[PDB]
């Protein structure tokens, strides 16, 4: 299949049409997306087979082909850009200075952008183009909106 | 049964649409994976 580094939608046909259910990076020969996305499933790329490596439904992260390889993380001063991949829409760079999820075990990075659930995978990056995390894990506030923590990894 | 398509390069766009906010938010993190807002 297409190994070639870059972001990729992740589309199933197991519904009516063609359905983007989310988003993935493809870096390393590795394909990262978020849990919730494929429910650790294989995935195809074309007449290749992507089998699951590594994942955690705590995290929501889960990787293919091979171990998390994404490890930039946000400066906590800096502005960043989720590089959103909408349904049937193009990938757009929306520029953004990340919120803050405080938590019991410390605090997370966290964009106020309010996009479509198949937008879920879809990186957020930094000033020299690294992938800081991924879109789509996050909560709907006090107003209706939703916002997204920057979920990363670890790279062993 | 999933696949994938590319969607594009990954690479910072110098002048992008400039939006949203930053708030600072008491969130916990339950075993499944749900985000949810303390108060
Ligand atoms: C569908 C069930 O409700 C949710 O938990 C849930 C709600 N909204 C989103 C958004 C937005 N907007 C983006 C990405 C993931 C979600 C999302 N998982």
């Amino acid at each position: 299949g297409e190994t070639t580094d870059g972001v990729y939608r992740v589309m199933t046909r197991r519904l009516l049409g063609s359905t983007q259910v989310g988003v993935g990076v493809m870096q390393e020969g590795v394909f990262h997306t978020m849990w919730h996305v494929t429910k650790g499933a294989a995935l195809r790329s074309g007449e290749g087979r992507l089998d699951p490596y590594w994942g955690d439904v705590k995290q929501d992260l889960v990787s293919y082909c091979g171990p998390w390889k994404l490890d930039a993380a946000w400066d906590g001063l800096s502005e960043v850009q989720l590089l959103a991949v909408p349904p049937g829409e193009r990938a757009k760079n929306i520029q953004t200075l990340p919120g803050i999820f405080k938590t019991k075990d410390g605090d997370i990075g966290a964009v106020a952008l309010d996009y479509p659930a198949g937008t879920s995978g879809s990186p957020i990056l930094d000033k020299c183009g690294r992938v800081i995390g991924l879109y789509g894990n996050g909560v709907v506030i006090k107003n209706g909106s939703y916002v997204s923590a920057i979920t990363q990894g670890k790279r062993e | 049964d999933m696949y994938i398509e590319r969607a594009g390069d990954i690479t910072w766009e110098k002048d992008a649409e400039v939006t949203g906010n930053s708030p600072r938010l008491d969130v916990a993190l339950d075993e499944s994976g749900d985000f949810s807002l303390v108060e």
